[PDB]
């Protein structure tokens, strides 16, 4: 990414920063836990009992 | 009025729907349990779309 | 001449700090009277008269 640079020709290049992108530990933050907007539901066929 | 823990306004989600170009079917399973009583004057759909 | 009768959003009643009213699972949201529900914060219906 051009560590230094002057005007066309003489320049150094340092490598880019190590950036690891993966999922979280235990897949934290994929499933809406504790949100009033987005609440899951385990219920029977007595439908209303959530 | 009784004292045992039972609810007031039932929310039943449909068992299975048929989305078609011309119509949209919804089928519900209404459990009127033992020692319960429903007037269907209060029965209404709560439909929601764009 | 009341005019700020909106802006309430919620109402919770507890007897002796533990016993709820009406805690017999009477409401859809059973632990508090929910007055307003802002839409785009809403999934399972629970909105009247548009």
């Amino acid at each position: 990414h051009f560590a230094d640079f002057v005007d066309d020709r003489r320049a150094t290049a340092a490598g880019n920063r190590p950036n690891y992108i993966g999922f979280r530990d235990n897949f934290i933050g994929m499933m809406y836990y504790n949100s009033g907007s987005n609440t899951g539901s385990f219920s029977s066929q007595t439908q209303q009992l959530n | 009025t009784t004292d045992r823990s039972q609810k007031l306004q039932l929310r039943v989600v449909p068992i299975q729907t048929e989305d078609n170009v011309n119509y949209y079917k919804a089928r519900f399973t209404l459990n009127v349990g033992d020692n319960r009583l429903v007037d269907l004057g209060s029965s209404y759909f709560d439909i929601k779309g764009t | 001449t009341f005019y700020l009768s909106h802006t309430f959003q919620r109402c919770s009643i507890q007897w002796d700090s533990s016993v709820p009213w009406p805690g017999n699972d009477r409401m859809l949201t059973p632990n508090w009277f929910e007055i307003k529900r802002p839409i785009n914060q809403d999934a399972e219906g629970n909105d009247t008269m548009q």
